[PDB]
């Protein structure tokens, strides 16, 4: 699960 | 891809990278513009500098593997692009870890008027  | 680099950033700071990381300062998350505010800031610059190099791999989906020997991160071989998006999210990630403690929460959530100015990579 992350940024952009 | 964006699964690797999270559980990455989680195994190594302690904190979900959603959202401790998804929209800090100028650069973590949404990258554009601005100068960044800080270390943590600074990584997510670096970061973004370092995708931007690989103009024809893709970064959040592509998946990579890696292992731990003992703390240290190692890319495992798989296509150069896969080689390559690994390195650039190893650094990220120590670079998340050697700046844990500036972290600041005030820059969590960070208004987007307040990033003014253009950085090169």
């Amino acid at each position: 699960v992350i940024a952009k | 891809s964006l699964l690797e680099f999270g559980k990455m950033i989680l195994e190594e700071t302690g904190k979900l990278a959603i959202p401790s990381y998804s929209s800090y300062g100028c650069y973590c998350g949404w990258g554009g513009k601005g100068t960044p505010k800080d270390a943590t800031d600074r990584c997510c610059f670096v970061h973004d500098c370092c995708y931007g190099n690989l103009p024809d791999c893709n970064p959040k989906s592509d998946r990579y593997k890696y292992k731990r020997v003992n703390g240290a991160i190692v890319c495992e071989k798989g296509t150069s692009c896969e080689n390559r998006i690994c390195e650039c999210d190893k650094a990220a990630a120590i670079c998340f870890r050697q700046n844990l403690n500036t972290y600041s929460k005030k820059y969590m959530l960070y208004p987007d008027f307040l990033c003014k100015g253009e950085l090169k990579c």
